[PDB]
């Protein structure tokens, strides 16, 4: 074939365009030289499958040694053509020649195909011994959350994937090896090692591992679980009016503990940020640096985030203040300095925004919408999620809110540190107080009347879903879907 | 190319390019292939030490 | 290291590279094509750990100095 | 120095080692491939051309067309740049709105129950035609030659062959009783066609295409064009004019589209959609989907409607085959459907059959000429008006159970394209259409008490009563039916949104949607207030043409909006 | 008792019913698309009349300027942008936003310099001028790339998409224009042969400022039938780069709907009418107007999208702002084609003929039928004697979808006029709003309205008072998706979607169930309607590809071998839908390729068989389509015997090099290769490693390396 | 038992499961029969002893 | 967790004394001004319990 190669490719030079272009682009630009199809796309694939179906020979054959297996007409029936083709220079040949191979024929190797496909036979297993329950056709509450639709063996970064595909299925064509293989060494080689002893054309295990290991997220609305594995059986589980009980056929808290160590270990110190990307990079979580699993989630806890900040990695730019994940939906805030006293007496020289704003707000499970304006908290919408989460986010939005009543409401003192022992602004100081203190600010607050209305409902400050709401507070029986364009915009590190 | 220098490079060698262009009074953003030269620098100066 | 250097002639696989003892000059094709001379490692490299330790080294001249 | 090409300078050989060359050119060969991947390489500019930028400078031509294309007051666009950079509005919108005559508005209106009119009053007059019957086939007067048969698939070619066979008088019948050649036709032409077809189908060779040949191609009218000249010449001539557009008569509500729409939507003994098995249902998700699905088959398939739809959908899937296979080359096609009864015995109905002309057709909205004759069991004297279209014999009798009742052949001419003739084979999706809003339906009851209703809905329980809509009337009351009857009633709506959909209907119900989701607000008590009644009512109004399906639905909009106005007073 | 359909709303809501009213499973309406062309320009004029008429001194053709012209003094459309009220709207949205302006438009610069020109060859049917028709993006490209090879121009080879643009722009000075045109010559054959062909400097400023027409027939849910236009290559990349900004912008701004697609939009949309139902004063009432916009594209002036992209891009570097200040300058002095000409016939004598539009005017106007008349004696100041219309101001379906969406998100967020004790804020995208009016009454409410309209009039937009309406809010629709009670039913529309694929069996199979489970993750098709969708799909699979049960006494050619190898195979539950297996697809499994799905219930020769390593049905060029069906799609399929793909329906030099390139190194098929040096050598130097190799394994005889090695050096690579 | 013995290697004083989630679906907690009506199980064909 | 002047006491009448007590404590640590302490009292006279 080789020498086929070579006399095509002499017999192609004869003409001069080709001597020409070929001489003219680099091997970077074959790109743009393959893209300069024809595009005649068939205008309704459905008419022209049926019409191909019916003629003598649809099938287009690749020119080999296989159509002598097949007569060209077997049983009185014509299976293939001996005549020229143009579009592919092959042969033709009609469903008849496919019905009779699946019939009679070459017998294969069956091996190939217990590790090769491993993903869709993983998704059997994990359907064929999931364990099915009842069925509660009551409403279901449904948040639109960005999910991954299917399980990924080591999610990695696209760039990454494609390399270590080639680095896997092509030994050749694999100079100068990046920082990305040492990391996947261990999936190279599993990988390797499995897919050895197949003759499957090279492309279909590539797309094959690409699926396998390049993540694909979307949002779906959702409720309950959120893993991969729920996510892939989400059409029968949900429902609008119905929903059933489900359980199909760890790193995520050690990267936790891990960057809060390393954020702690080099705060102390001066110049954190050399001192944590070193430690970050050093480390290793049984097989692999933390840029596997950091790189692998979207987000996560602000410690990872500012981790990643300091590493080379993309991170969902919301607003972290404590636990609160802010998004910005209008209005600018001036960030002016001011003086203003504290209810413990003592005068803080802080700085306070001036002008109205609004956020979506989130923290673990709870969503709304916070409207407020300098030196005052406005409106508040929330949905019932969770006591613990609900109360998080009312105490944190109070503080962030730097309403004059929370000022007001200070009653002990506020000296704290960090298990670092080092002096915090005001606000996080504040934070602090009122989330040790929850009753604090809540019983000088005020109380406002219930939201009259079909849906809209109070909340106590027990957290209990009692009338007579605190002052601005709102709960709305709907969903509340927030966080749109997670754009990664650029965000430079201190 | 600012990403490119974000995926490619470390923070640290980025840093320090970006306070050798302060020093000059050269903004990186207006010239990133300038700041992926000072990187590449740093980097190979680093390597060869 | 180098370019083509046709004095070793035609290219070699990388199952006759591993022949090659430590610190030899072999003929390599790089990505798609590009003839190039490359010479076997006898070590194993890790960027990262040079770019830290040359940071720490300049942040205790600094110190030092300061 | 080290380049990125593999070769370096050094002063001394000896400063570095073997391996940090290698190392230090390796990282720049890295480097230089990563961008080149990213297209970076070229655009990258090194320490010499750093300190220039990218040159992207407008030539002579397009500068001018810069400097002409600048808004009014400006006479170059280094004007209208400084301008936007330098200028700062703080209050334009304001200062134009207070000049601004104050004869525009969107005039707002408060929307109440006595704006809403009934739309499209030109059906109820009576000076206008009765509208005709333009489907392409006949729905509620099809008349079925029925064969038993062990269950064995034929081609339609033997299988009408057999048909006709069982009914040797109606296949022999060579005399022909007129009973009314509509306008143009020739009954010579449509009875030889007809005679032809027979032949052609009771002939002992397997091909099924015309012996004629030379007969059908003025019988179909394909002689009866046109032929294309220069331009030049009609250039040149006077008499070459350009056609006045044809619009489409305004005609008046009909009754047979009331009958029809009664008729399919009935049970009937006989079954012929069938559709095939799936695989065991295991989760008790898919058990109830399977207890639904059963609980809606049993109903639909026993309507007529689905016999009808079932019926053009194989006509079409044949006639497209018969297209694609044969070319130019005229054709003959029975209207073939096959029936289970409940005993489960697999009769085949043939409907009649079809003369296709010529389908030579490079693209798809070339048209293409079909002749189809029908059996029937109606005479059309007891209703002139729904027939304007069609040329009829009598063509015998025949006796079902012992009631002799006439059999009449009704011909016409038509003509499909590629287009509607897929969409022939596409007609099956009104089956879905039809469960979606019943499931939705039977969704909502499930979410108000916790169990399963679907049997509840259909039959009732000792606990909840079975589900009844509004379906009809009669002198002015409104009359019940049962949950199996209104999901009849929905699927004879989008069965007749199919067969008689075109541009007309499209254009009417994505207009009176409008007027469907301001009622919807108004029994809300939202207030709607609307900008302009009269222009949404003629846009409306404009689409209630010719097609009997919109005047039909036009009919009951009105009679329904009326029914709702009277009910408006609690 | 005679049935009413319409009944089933007295006890049904008509959301919850929504879906019965549309039509959507009938024939859709489908068509001389000449007339309506001349119509839209004849509009596109009329409603802009009234500015200013000046004649274009760089083409000749008559220009129409509304921008900064008349204020209207009536309801009907106007395109009298004022442009200080623009950048008053432009000002307030960027004060609004953290220097959004700045960080979309340098973004916008870093993706442009790093973007190629092959770009350029996705999308659809473009204008080509080198033969005056549409083709194929790709066709055209090329061809536009060959043609400037002859007037030296280049930038092409240099690769990015800056050069490409930069040499267009050049173009348009060279004194003449040489190119390849097809002649269809005669000889009686017609064959079609490449002719080197010239035209002069106006001719090609012309052909490139032409906007080729078409009539949109694929429309759905409209009577009135509206003309699409398609642009040539010259503009493509200039409209990308715009477009590119334009969603950058539009992406952070909460009120656009655009670009996100699915039940993102129906997110955004239940989010901010919570959010205004929240803002709303203790016992004010916040309106909702549902409204449809018309004449949304024959209002907009050019000139305003000039100055608004020269106003985001207020801090930029000079080039940058020239480059992307193209676009719409070559919009603002752009012509249209004009279809095919009209047809007049005589019928004493069975005559017709189609009149070029060329020759509209070479005929006594007393001659068309009145309609036609008139709207050439409207025409004839804008027609251009080649047969074209000038047609300067407006602009065509499609091209600033981004740019018209941020123009309607600046008009959404002024958000007050004059300090009113009222506040607006809404949805928009591409020719679709809703809008939402906080007050403490309905009267303030509407007088919030009008002043919203007021404003849209400045800017060129015309909400349409006739297709638009008002109501309380918690009940409204947009874009076709209806809100009420909390309760958004994703209007069941995806129904013409069960059909086969017409890819190939087993990746129609794989798109049909995928189809099918996407639909009942997101519009709610309910369990019993999955069952049947499933059912009815397989019934039209089975008939489409000829492949019925093998039990089943159906006749066809592939039948008769579907029924041998019924019983020649034991293991009856293992077989395909497309060998006549039964069907074991249900709710449950819709996610697992069918292959892997009874690969344990296949016997091991029916699986040796299918599945066999090479099939003669298989080819690696046929895996171009294994990722995305074509909306790129993802699909999952298994390699096997109904992996086969339908026969098909500088051009080979360019494909057979890509075929030969991609068959030596196989890796290019999957990656992008790297290599800043010739394709020739790198070919070269393969084949020289690859034919030593092979000799050395044995692989190749003496002679044939001898052969091999003789042919590389005639090559001149040895 | 992971969740088991965090919990008592915790230092609240209660010895309180919080994450519930393995432990629910764990003893088969969640796959117990929904009661119906006896009204349906009457009219219900499918439901024997 | 218990501030309940409880044994047969009028919840009104604990209420009343509770409010006057947090009345008082808020004027003492400055949480209430004097207008805000003289309306509370006003009030609190007008229940009947002060």
């Amino acid at each position: 074939m080789t020498l086929a190669k070579i006399e095509l490719l002499k017999q192609l030079l004869r003409d001069n365009e080709a001597k020409t272009v070929l001489k003219q682009t680099t091997v970077d630009q074959y790109n743009i030289i393959r893209k300069f199809n024809t595009s005649r796309i068939e205008k309704n694939p459905s008419l022209r499958m049926k019409w191909a179906m019916c003629s003598n020979f649809p099938l287009a054959l690749t020119k080999g040694d296989m159509a002598n297996r097949i007569p060209l007409e077997y049983k009185g029936i014509q299976l293939k053509t001996n005549a020229e083709d143009i579009g592919t220079k092959g042969q033709m040949c009609s469903i008849a020649a496919v019905t009779w191979w699946n019939t009679y024929g070459p017998i294969g190797d069956t091996e190939g195909f217990e590790r090769v496909y491993e993903s869709f036979f993983l998704r059997k297993m994990r359907l064929d011994n999931a364990t099915w329950g009842r069925i509660t056709f009551g409403p279901v509450e449904r948040v639109r959350k960005r999910v991954l639709l299917n399980p990924l063996t080591k999610e990695m970064p696209p760039d990454e994937a494609s390399n270590v595909i080639m680095e896997i299925l092509f030994p050749k064509e694999a100079g100068i090896p990046r920082e990305s293989t040492w990391i996947h060494r261990e999936l190279i080689k599993e990988k390797r090692e499995k897919l050895k002893g197949t003759m499957i054309t090279p492309i279909v295990l590539a797309y094959m591992l690409e699926r396998e290991l390049v993540a694909r997220r979307r949002f779906l609305p959702v409720a309950g679980a959120t893993s991969a594995e729920f996510i892939e059986m989400l059409h029968c589980l949900q429902g609008e009016n119905w929903r059933q009980i489900y359980h199909p056929g760890s790193r995520s808290q050690s990267m936790i503990v891990a960057c809060r160590k390393i954020i702690r270990r080099s705060i102390v110190a001066s110049n954190p940020l050399e001192l944590a990307v070193e430690i970050a990079n050093k480390t290793v979580i049984d097989t692999e640096p933390l840029k596997s699993c950091l790189a692998a989630i979207d987000g996560g806890d602000v410690a990872c985030d500012i981790i990643r900040a300091a590493l080379g990695l993309k991170i969902r730019q919301r607003q972290r203040f404590g636990r609160l994940e802010l998004k910005r939906i209008s209005g600018r805030g001036f960030k002016n300095d001011e003086e203003i006293l504290i209810g413990n007496g003592t005068i803080q020289k802080i700085g306070i925004w001036d002008g109205e704003e609004e956020f979506h707000v989130r923290c673990g499970e709870c969503r709304g919408i916070l409207k407020k304006s300098k030196m005052k908290l406005e409106k508040l919408l929330i949905n019932s999620a969770k006591k613990e989460d609900m109360r998080d986010l009312i105490i944190l939005c109070m503080v962030f809110s730097q309403d004059t009543r929370m000022f007001q409401g200070v009653r002990g003192e506020i000296n704290f540190l960090n298990r670092a022992g080092q002096l915090l602004s005001p606000m996080y100081q504040l934070q602090r107080y009122f989330l040790n203190r929850s009753n604090d600010l809540f019983d000088q607050w005020g109380y406002e009347e219930s939201p009259k209305a079909s849906e809209l409902h109070g909340i106590n400050e027990s957290m209990n879903a009692s009338d007579y709401t605190l002052k601005g507070v709102v709960v709305t029986r709907n969903v509340i879907d927030d966080f749109s364009s997670t754009e990664t915009e650029k965000v430079s590190i201190t | 190319m600012d990403t490119f220098i974000t995926r490619n490079f470390q923070t640290t060698i980025i840093q320090k390019a970006k306070n050798t262009m302060a020093e000059f009074s050269e903004d990186p953003e207006l010239q990133p292939a300038m700041l992926f030269n000072i990187c590449v620098h740093l980097e190979v100066c680093y390597v060869i030490s | 290291s180098g370019k083509y250097d046709p004095d070793l002639g035609d290219f070699k696989t990388i199952e006759e590279l591993e022949k090659l003892k430590p610190g030899e000059k072999a003929n390599i094709l790089l990505y798609q094509g590009k003839p190039v001379k490359v010479v076997k490692r006898k070590r194993y490299s890790a960027l990262s750990n040079d770019i830290s330790q040359g940071i720490k080294r300049q942040r205790m001249t600094v110190e030092s100095m300061g | 120095i080290f380049s990125y090409n593999q070769d370096y300078s050094l002063s001394n050989e000896s400063s570095l080692d073997e391996e940090g060359k290698g190392r230090v050119l390796s990282r720049l060969t890295e480097l230089q491939a990563e961008l080149s991947l990213k297209n970076l390489w070229q655009v990258l500019i090194g320490e010499e051309d750093v300190e220039k930028g990218i040159d992207f400078k407008l030539g002579q031509t397009i500068s001018r067309l810069r400097d002409i294309s600048v808004p009014a007051g400006f006479s170059n666009f280094e004007g209208m740049r400084s301008y936007i950079d330098n200028i700062d509005p703080k209050g334009a919108i304001e200062r134009n709105l207070a000049r601004m005559s104050p004869l525009v508005s969107v005039t707002p209106k408060k929307l109440t129950w006595e704006d809403l009119r009934p739309i499209g009053p030109h059906i109820y007059n009576h000076e206008l035609p009765e509208v005709p019957y333009n489907a392409f086939l006949l729905m509620s007067d099809e008349l079925g030659l029925a064969n038993m048969t062990e269950g064995k698939s034929k081609k339609p070619k033997t299988l009408a062959k057999e048909c006709l066979e069982k009914y040797s008088t109606l296949r022999d019948q060579t005399d022909p009783i007129l009973i009314m050649k509509s306008e143009k036709a020739n009954e010579n032409f449509l009875w030889k066609l007809w005679r032809d077809c027979v032949n052609t189908i009771s002939n002992e060779e397997m091909s099924n295409e015309l012996q004629k040949t030379n007969y059908a191609k003025w019988a179909t009218g394909d002689g009866l064009t046109y032929q294309k000249i220069m331009k030049e010449v009609a250039i040149d001539d006077e008499t070459m004019c350009q056609e006045e557009p044809k619009i489409p008569n305004k005609c008046r509500v009909a009754a047979w589209v009331q009958t029809e729409m009664n008729l399919l939507s009935t049970l009937t003994s006989k079954r012929a959609l069938d559709l095939p098995e799936i695989g065991p249902d295991v989760a008790p998700v898919e058990h109830v989907g399977s207890e639904r699905r059963k609980y809606f088959v049993n109903e639909i398939n026993y309507c007529k409607a689905s016999t009808v739809m079932m019926k053009y959908v194989l006509f079409h899937t044949s006639l497209l085959n018969e297209s694609n296979a044969s070319m130019g080359k005229y054709k003959v096609i029975p209207i073939t459907n096959r029936v289970v009864n409940e005993k489960g015995e697999s009769f085949d109905m043939l409907y009649g059959l079809a003369v296709k002309g010529q389908s030579h057709l490079r693209g798809d909205t070339d048209v293409v000429t079909v002749v189809t004759f029908e059996f029937s069991s109606t005479d059309p004297r007891v209703d002139s008006g729904k027939w304007p279209k069609y040329t009829v014999f009598r063509i015998g009798s025949l006796f079902v159970s012992g009631r002799e009742k006439s059999v009449y052949l009704y011909c016409r001419v038509n003509g499909t394209n590629k287009i509607q003739m897929k969409w022939g084979m596409e007609a099956r999706r009104c089956l879905l259409q039809s469960m979606q809003q019943m499931e939705a339906i039977v969704e909502q009851e499930s979410s108000i008490q916790g169990y399963d209703m679907t049997k509840a809905c259909f039959k009732g329980d000792r606990v909840n009563s079975p589900k009844t809509f509004s379906i009809g009337t009669q002198e002015g009351k409104l009359v019940k039916g049962s949950f199996g009857k209104a999901l009849r009633v929905i699927f004879t709506k989008c069965l007749m949104h199919y067969v008689f959909g075109n541009a007309q209907l499209e254009g009417f119900s994505a207009e009176s949607r409008r007027l469907l989701l301001l009622i919807q607000a108004l029994k809300d008590r939202k207030g709607p207030w609307v900008f302009d009644l009269e222009g949404m009512y003629s846009g409306i109004e404009e689409c209630i043409s010719n097609n009997p399906w919109v005047i039909q639905s036009a009919y009951w909009f009105n009679e329904w909006l009326g029914f709702e106005k009277e009910g408006s007073k609690v | 008792m005679n049935i009413n359909p319409y009944f089933l709303f007295i006890d049904v809501p008509i959301q919850a019913a929504i879906s019965t009213t549309f039509p959507y499973t009938g024939v859709p309406p489908y068509s001389t698309g000449t007339g309506y062309t001349i119509d839209t320009v004849i509009r596109t004029h009329e409603y802009s009349n009234k500015g200013k008429q000046y004649i274009s001194d760089v083409t000749g053709c008559t220009m129409v300027d509304p921008t900064n012209g008349p204020l209207p003094e009536d309801n009907e459309p106007s395109a009298y942008a004022q442009l200080d009220c623009v950048l008053e709207a432009l000002d307030r949205m960027d004060e609004e936003h953290p220097g959004l302006f700045q960080a979309a438009s340098q973004n916008a610069m870093e993706t442009l310099m790093v973007t190629t020109v092959d770009k350029l060859t996705q999308g659809r049917q473009t204008f080509d001028w080198t033969v005056c028709r549409n083709q194929p993006a790709a066709t055209a490209l090329n061809t536009t790339i060959t043609s400037f090879r002859l007037n030296d121009l280049n930038g092409a080879d240099k690769g990015g998409l800056i050069p490409f643009c930069q040499d267009i722009i050049d173009s348009l000075d060279r004194p003449e224009m040489t190119f390849f045109s097809v002649k269809n010559i005669k000889k009686i054959k017609r064959i079609p042969m490449k002719v080197k062909d010239k035209i002069t400097k106006v001719e090609y400023i012309k052909r490139a400022l032409s906007l080729n027409t078409m009539t949109k027939d694929a429309e759905r849910g409209k009577l009135k039938r509206r003309a699409i236009a398609t642009a040539g290559i010259q503009i493509r990349g200039f409209v990308l780069v715009v477009e590119n900004l334009a969603k950058n912008i539009c992406e952070n701004l909460e009120q656009s709907g655009l670009p996100v697609g699915g039940n993102e939009k129906k997110a955004k949309l239940s989010n901010a009418v919570a959010k205004m139902l929240s803002n709303c004063p203790p016992g004010g009432i916040s309106m909702t107007v549902t409204g449809d916009n018309t004449k949304w594209n024959e209002c907009l002036n050019p000139r305003i999208f000039l100055a608004m992209t020269e106003r985001i891009t207020r801090d930029s570097p000079i080039w940058f702002r020239d480059f992307c200040s193209i676009a719409p300058v070559l919009f603002s002095n752009k012509i249209a084609r004009l279809g095919k000409g009209f047809m007049i016939t005589s019928k004493t004598k069975r005559l017709k003929a189609q009149i070029p539009c060329p020759d509209l005017f070479s005929i006594p106007l007393e001659r068309y039928n009145e309609e036609t008349r008139a709207k050439l004696k409207k025409l004839k100041p804008f027609f251009n004697e080649e047969g074209t219309a000038s047609l300067s101001p407006g602009m065509m379906m499609g091209m600033f979808n981004m740019l018209s969406t941020v123009l309607g998100v600046a008009a959404l967020g002024i958000k007050n006029i004059g300090n009113k004790e009222y506040l607006w804020d809404g949805l928009q995208s591409s020719d679709d709003f809703a809008l939402f009016v906080n007050a403490k009454d309905e009267e303030t409410c509407m007088e919030g309205i009008n002043d919203f309209y007021r404003t849209c009039k400045l800017l060129g937009i015309n909400m349409s008072k006739k297709k638009s309406y008002c109501n309380e809010t918690g009940m409204f629709e947009f874009t076709s998706m209806f809100y009420r009670d909390g309760f958004v039913s994703n209007f069941a529309m995806e129904l013409p979607s069960f059909g086969v694929a017409g890819v190939n069996e087993s990746a129609d199979m794989a798109i049909g169930m995928t189809i099918i489970k996407n639909n009942m993750i997101n519009n709610g098709m309910g369990p019993a309607t999955a069952q049947t969708a499933i059912q009815l799909f397989i019934a039209d699979y089975r008939y489409t590809y000829k492949c019925h049960r093998g039990d089943s006494k159906v006749e066809g050619k592939r039948m008769k071998i579907i029924k041998e190898l019924w019983e020649n195979t034991k293991g009856r539950d293992g077989l395909l839908v497309a060998d006549g297996g039964p069907n074991i697809y249900n709710l449950r499994n819709l996610h697992i390729p069918e292959i892997v799905l009874k690969y344990n219930l296949m016997d091991p020769e029916y699986k040796g068989r299918l599945l066999h390593p090479q099939n003669p049905f298989v080819g690696h060029l046929s895996i171009e389509g294994i990722k995305e069906a074509d909306k790129k799609m993802d699909y999952d399929a298994v390699s096997g015997t109904h992996s086969w793909r339908t026969k098909r329906n500088e051009e080979q030099c360019y494909a057979k090099c890509c075929n030969l390139f991609e068959a030596c190194f196989n890796s290019a098929s999957y990656r992008k290769p790297v290599g800043q040096h010739s394709m020739l050598e790198a070919m070269a130097h393969r084949l020289r490693m690859d034919a030593r190799l092979d000799y050395e394994s044995g692989r190749m005889s003496k002679d044939d390396f001898e052969k091999a090695m003789a042919h590389l050096g005639e090559i001149g690579y040895i």
